[PDB]
């Protein structure tokens, strides 16, 4: 109804990224997670969560696609 | 609003 457009974008991109990684579409999934990270700005807590959640090589694709 | 969106973004 008001602001919070960035918050919607953020969660939608995380969720789509997650879904694509699960279908095995790594580049696309990583693309969308990095859209979420880009709108964060203090993404240190987010990046820790992602590191604990993703297989290491998928996480490394993320750090590179930033 | 949507709490889930607010809470999820709180860390940013």
């Amino acid at each position: 109804k008001d602001a919070e457009a960035v918050q919607k974008f953020f969660l939608e991109e995380i969720q789509l990224g997650e879904e694509l990684l699960a279908q095995g579409d790594y580049e696309k999934g990583v693309d969308h997670l990095t859209n979420a990270i880009a709108v964060c700005g203090q993404p240190q807590q987010l990046l820790q969560v992602l590191q604990q959640t993703l297989p290491p090589p998928v996480f490394q694709m993320l750090l590179t696609k930033l | 609003p949507r709490l889930s969106r607010l809470l999820s973004y709180a860390g940013c």
